[PDB]
RNA sequence: AAUUGAAGAGUUUGAUCAUGGCUCAGAUUGAACGCUGGCGGCAGGCCUAACACAUGCAAGUCGAACGGUAACAGGAAGAAGCUUGCUUCUUUGCUGACGAGUGGCGGACGGGUGAGUAAUGUCUGGGAAACUGCCUGAUGGAGGGGGAUAACUACUGGAAACGGUAGCUAAUACCGCAUAACGUCGCAAGACCAAAGAGGGGGACCUUCGGGCCUCUUGCCAUCGGAUGUGCCCAGAUGGGAUUAGCUAGUAGGUGGGGUAACGGCUCACCUAGGCGACGAUCCCUAGCUGGUCUGAGAGGAUGACCAGCCACACUGGAACUGAGACACGGUCCAGACUCCUACGGGAGGCAGCAGUGGGGAAUAUUGCACAAUGGGCGCAAGCCUGAUGCAGCCAUGCCGCGUG
RNA sequence: CCCGCAGAAGAAGCACCGGCUAACUCCGUGCCAGCAGCCGCGGUAAUACGGAGGGUGCAAGCGUUAAUCGGAAUUACUGGGC
């Protein structure tokens, strides 16, 4: 449950620290994005060489969510706190090159697949 | 590394868990007749140092300890073993 | 820096890439330095014959 | 050192309209060759039929936009596998692939690929070649059913139904002879195949008259006879992705297409002194003769330069020569592209290709030859640029680096040009069109990270008056408190005709017998000059102007070279206002090379470009048009002149004069 | 015989001199660039990014420590196609030899770099509380037992890296027991400490016929010397800044414990309240030091490439383990930045060793040949290893010769 | 390294020439184009710009730049001043 505001941690490189989610896309009205959605964004920290720098709009992509997910069975995975992986604007796409902390099945997508190839978890 | 030579790893480990477990007794030995000063029995400190004593010369000879050291001891637990014991 | 030109006439214009030298222009007070002519993209004095070396201008075929 | 098999060398490179599978048919190659862009691979044969050859395959561009990877392709190697698709027939870029082998007369067999696919049809698109490119097809072969009933091929030398099988993709075979269904057609040959055989030497016709079945052995030595003089083109067919027949065509390969020896030797040049054919035999004892074709820029063991050796050896260590550039260069490593792996080596012989990792100075079109035996060889053609757009680095910072990146794209594609507009100094690129401009620009961000937006270039406007303006009126006086100083001057300003090519300019002294002396005559003339720097419509120059001296006045002291010179700055102003001025613009002598076919849309657009037409030959097959149509107008012609023949269309142009600008132009470009 | 060598000129004025500065003749260079370019000898060659690195190489070696047989070779506890003393198959580790493993020694040398370090270093001259592999002198010891474990075998997990269970085995691997001074503690009396075998050959006597046994050659343990190496201490010298004047809690000393190879706030508890600084502490900036190099008549000024000595560093921060020696350049552990491999669960790596690429730059070279020599590691030796070294390739980069008559 | 073979045969550039500074004329140019280490050359007879002839200095190098010391007693201990 990501919805507008909302700072969310960064679990790449790329340099971003914290971010502040400004859209939940895909959607009208669409109130929340969670599990692996994906969300437009503004950076709020930015490390000094990095990537992306403060005040830079781009996308990313919900990774862990402390409301966390479900999918089938009933079980539930929850996470302390709130992260994500910035994507290009264009091409959606990790613009960092490593991932950190652990990432749930669900993103088995064929564009998250350099995630979880990454990403040393679930 | 790349180098078979890394034999020297594995080898020097198994040096690593044989000195550390002998380097541990001959100290808590030593320890046992520090323990019998404070306790004040000057029964049990000169007993509890002629047990310690072959197990420092012995390790000082198997070049666990080394020489001086072994001399360090005994010397200032007998300098202490007979000061008010 | 600004610099000079010696020589006459040039390329050289907006984006042309030099090699600067050192040496002043005591009637351009400001201009401390020279653009080496014949190096990278400038080239050397057209029809020049003598001090060649200078200009970068090549030997005229033997 | 040694070498081995020699001789038995296939330089051949597939090249063809876009789509087609010159490409998709390439990797197909790399399957069956290797059992068990240029690449080398080696076949001996689907049936194990031959004793082992090595072919060099370069899979070329379809496209226009990158031609010039067409021309070193072609230029260079000896053998040439034209592909067309089932479906679409020739196509325009069919026939320039085809322009340019001629260009080199380089023998060519054909592969008509896609023959499953809907609306495939082999021989119609057979009939194309002969048709719309003006060549001799031979049907080598004829395709089992069409379409998705597409089962096989015939060899209609060797006379059997072809049978390619379900697994392995190719390999086996069976060799099936003739289905009933093509019987009639195939009792053909084209017995004008075999009749074109015999048109090899009447000798060997003259038993075909006397009903000699000829022998197969001696067939195909006829037409490759043939092919090699390029009098014939082997058509094979087949489908790629069904795996049915990119084989059969393998064969054809070193069947009829040459070996390095069958081959004329080279021609070319000696240094100072004059020609001879530089010859340079196809001989490994010859002294070494090489031409680099394309470089390249490997960011672990730096810069490519592919190379096929004419003549000689060259072994890494021998110091060969940059004729065309008169410095000596070093081989240092050597690599050949081997199917998939960077092989190393150590000797390259002639009759074969790669690259050399290191060479310092060696654009493309350059040759390496023995330095005991210097000589200058062909080097192909650069297509000459159709497209120009000016760029700028988006970010000011970049505009050094823009400048570096633009410059190793232009050695690498001579196709490319970059330069810098004498007046408003922008930074002007220029290619063979829209997608060439695109995919340069863009390797710039992947290669130089250099991202930089484009624009439509700026143009050199100029500025002159209409009305010729009677005595105008200059004058100075300044008792201020110094130097005395005062002129005065009278003056007739009136347009010219373009006259006489440096001045556009013209100054008259028809002052009276004395009124200013003549030696502040040159200066009333300077203070003119001056103001013609950037005239007052809209800074630009001012042009084709003519002025004329008539009265004026003086002190006996007061007056000097400066004092006239603000009076003439001064009677310019006045006069210039008072003389109707108005915007030039630059027109081009424009010459578009179109068919027949569309001669009238082409017209219709010159016109609705702003344009004068004025002439039109109808010279031989295509019909050169003449107009003389203005520059701010002309921008990306070649895109739509494109658009508008079906990609079939030179043009060409060049500076002419200046016009008049319409108003509404006139008044938009207001600085 | 051998630090015996000091030059001036142009420029303000109508002219002059001085003033001052600016400028010039010389020598020098790891140079670069422009034009030009024949050879050879000797030497030099990333000064910038201690920027990031593809690929190969730069550390192994002993079967005379051990169990051993994967491959080679030979012999065969002996066998075909017959090509009957000339072959190619199966056995047998028999012998030569040898992959993997235990073990030993080396990997702390050799090589690279200058980041850090203004005094934790370097230099000069002294000093006392220390350890020291291999090499060496002397004196004796080298007896008698025990428990294991790799390899291996059997199941078994991985894509790979790597392994996992159970069982078996050898030794100079490992541990007791004995022996115990000219060794250690102790005033003494007294307590207490070690070790390993292996090869070549062989008369008899001989035995399970393995060898006992004899001999020579090595290796093992202990103590005291020598040698070399290393650690520690003191004084003096070794950059600039006051637009840095105050600095200091393990701080300065003491006592007693602990600790190290060793002295010591090295550490800790308590007691004293000290200690440093205008002879520049403190805090800033910059920096490897020296022999020497360049210049200069000298005193000086400038400088620390190449050679040699010392120090420091090894992707960044940190830690220890093994060891005579490291807190380890091609070792281990943690962490970080970064790159690479993956069958997505998981893995791996650090050229400032040689060559080499990209990058940066005005600019700095071959992905070469060889251990023949000198030298280094292992080995009784033969030998194996050696990008140290010896040579070659590249560049007029310098020096010195010679030519182009 | 020596011994044979053929034939001058395969092998010369670079800066300078107004004073400092060894080396001078014609032409072109006309405060233009340009030179320039310092002073300074160029506005119609320029040994100073550019070409030529000639000369001067160096020579497989020659110039330019950059750099350290020197001259600089111009941080003066040696060895200065107000
Ligand atoms: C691989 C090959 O053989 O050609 C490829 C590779 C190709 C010739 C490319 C077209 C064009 O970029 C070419 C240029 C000159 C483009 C400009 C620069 O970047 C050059 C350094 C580049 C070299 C090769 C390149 C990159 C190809 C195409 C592109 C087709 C594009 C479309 C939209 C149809 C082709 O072949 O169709
Ligand atoms: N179905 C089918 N597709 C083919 C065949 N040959 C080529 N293609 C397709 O052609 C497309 C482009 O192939 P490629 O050779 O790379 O094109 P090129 O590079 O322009 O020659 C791909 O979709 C191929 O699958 C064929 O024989 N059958």
């Amino acid at each position: 449950m990501i919805q507008e505001q909302t700072m969310l941690n960064v679990a790449d490189n790329s340099g971003a620290r914290r971010v502040m989610c400004i859209k939940v896309l895909g959607g009208s009205h669409r109130r929340y994005a969670g599990v692996g959605d994906i969300i437009k964004i503004t950076i709020k920290e930015a490390i000094p060489r990095g990537k992306v720098k403060k005040g830079d709009v781009l996308k990313a992509v919900v990774v862990r969510t402390k409301k966390g997910v479900r999918r089938p069975d009933g079980s539930v995975i929850r996470f302390d706190g709130n992260a994500c992986v910035l994507l290009n604007n264009n091409s959606e796409q990790p613009i960092g090159t490593r991932i950190f902390g652990p990432v749930t099945r669900e993103l088995r997508s064929e564009k998250f697949m350099k995630i979880i190839s990454l990403a040393p978890e679930v | 590394n790349i180098k078979s030579a890394k034999k020297r790893a594995i080898q020097s480990e198994k040096a690593r868990k044989h000195n550390a477990s002998r380097r541990s007794m001959m100290r808590t030995f030593i320890k046992k007749v520090y323990a019998a000063i404070e306790a004040g029995d000057k029964a049990a400190a000169q007993k509890a140092f002629n047990e310690m004593q072959p197990i420092v010369d012995r390790q000082a000879a198997k070049g666990l300890i080394h020489k001086n050291k072994a001399a360090r001891h005994k010397a200032n637990l007998t300098a202490q073993i007979n000061k008010l014991a | 820096v600004t610099s000079y030109i010696g020589g006459e006439g040039h390329n050289l214009q907006e984006h042309s890439v030099i090699l600067i030298r050192g040496g002043r222009v005591k009637d351009l007070p400001g201009v401390r330095y020279h653009t080496v002519r014949g190096a990278l993209d400038c080239s050397g004095v057209k029809d020049r014959k003598q001090a060649r070396s200078k200009y970068g201008v090549k030997r005229p075929k033997a | 050192a040694r070498t081995t098999p020699i001789a038995r060398y296939r330089n051949i490179g597939i090249s063809a309209h876009i789509d087609a599978g010159k490409t998709t048919t390439t990797e197909r190659i790399l399957f069956y060759t290797g059992v068990n862009a240029a690449t080398t691979a080696f076949w001996s044969g689907m049936a194990k039929q031959y004793e082992p050859h090595r072919i060099n395959i370069i899979d070329t561009p379809g496209h226009v936009d990158f031609t010039i990877e067409v021309e070193r392709s072609m230029r260079v190697l000896d053998g040439a596998v034209m592909v067309y698709c089932a479906v679409g027939g020739v196509q325009p870029q069919s026939e320039t692939v085809w322009r340019q082998a001629n260009k080199y007369k380089v023998p060519r067999i054909a592969f008509v690929n896609k023959m499953d696919r809907m609306g495939a049809n082999f021989l119609k698109v057979v009939n194309q070649i002969k048709t719309r490119l003006g060549a001799n097809p031979v049907p080598l072969q004829l395709a089992i059913g069409a379409e998705e009933h597409f089962t096989g091929v015939v060899d209609l030398v060797k006379m059997k139904a072809i049978n390619w099988n379900d697994a392995d993709q190719g390999v086996t075979f069976e060799y099936e002879d003739i289905p009933a269904d093509m019987v009639e057609l195939a009792n053909e040959w084209h017995q004008n195949l075999i009749e074109s055989a015999a048109e090899a030497s009447e000798e060997l016709m003259e038993k075909y008259l006397g009903g000699e079945e000829l022998t197969e052995a001696e067939i195909k030595g006829a037409l490759r006879q043939r092919v090699l003089n390029n009098e014939i083109i082997l058509v094979t067919c087949g489908s790629a992705f069904k795996n049915k027949g990119v084989q059969a065509m393998l064969d054809a390969v070193i069947d009829y297409l040459p070996s390095p020896v069958d081959v004329p030797a080279i021609n070319g040049i000696l240094d100072d002194g004059k020609d001879t054919p530089a010859e340079r035999h196809a001989s490994d004892d010859e002294p070494f003769s090489a031409l680099a074709f394309k470089i390249a820029t490997d960011p672990f063991v730096g810069n490519l330069t592919f190379f096929r050796v004419y003549s000689g050896v060259v072994n890494s260590g021998d110091t060969v020569l940059n004729s065309v550039k008169a410095a000596r260069e070093r081989f240092g490593r050597i690599v050949q592209m081997h199917a998939n792996k960077r092989e190393e080596i150590k000797e390259v012989r002639a009759g074969d290709i790669a690259a050399a990792i290191g060479l310092k100075d060696v654009t493309t079109g350059d040759t390496l030859c023995d330095p005991d035996a210097p000589i200058i060889l062909e080097r192909m053609e650069f297509p000459e640029p159709v497209i120009s757009i000016a760029v700028e680095p988006k970010t000011k910072a970049d505009q050094e680096k823009m400048g570096l990146a633009l410059g190793r794209l232009a050695k690498e594609d001579p196709s490319f040009r970059v330069w810098t507009d004498e007046e408003s100094n922008q930074t002007i690129i220029a290619g063979m069109g829209e997608l060439h401009l695109d995919i340069i620009v863009d390797r710039m961000k992947r290669e130089f990270n250099v991202e930089a937006n484009v624009g439509k270039p700026q143009v050199a406007y100029r500025e002159t008056i209409r009305q010729k303006v009677t005595d105008v009126e200059g004058k100075h006086a300044k008792q201020s408190g110094g130097r005395g100083q005062y002129g005065h001057v009278v003056i007739d300003m009136y347009p010219l005709e373009p006259g006489s090519n440096p001045k556009g300019y013209e100054f008259i002294n028809d002052i009276k017998g004395g009124v200013i002396p003549g030696e502040y005559i040159p200066a009333v003339d300077k203070g003119i000059q001056e103001q013609l720097k950037a005239g007052p419509l809209a800074g630009y120059p001012v042009v084709d102007m003519g002025i004329r001296l008539h009265f004026g006045s003086y002190h006996d002291v007061d007056s000097s070279e400066l004092a006239f010179k603000l009076a003439a700055s001064i009677a310019f102003k006045e006069g210039f206002k008072k003389a109707k001025p108005v915007l030039l613009e630059p027109i081009m002598k424009v010459e578009v090379e179109t068919p027949e076919e569309n001669t009238g849309d082409v017209i219709g657009d010159l016109s609705r470009r702003r344009g004068m037409l004025k002439g039109q030959e109808s010279e031989v097959t295509g019909v050169k048009i003449h107009a003389e149509v203005p520059l701010s107008e002309m921008f990306g012609y070649a895109t739509q002149l494109r658009s508008l023949t079906k990609g079939r269309a030179s043009y060409t142009m060049e500076f002419l004069k200046y016009d008049e600008a319409p108003s509404n132009v006139a008044q938009a470009v207001i600085e």
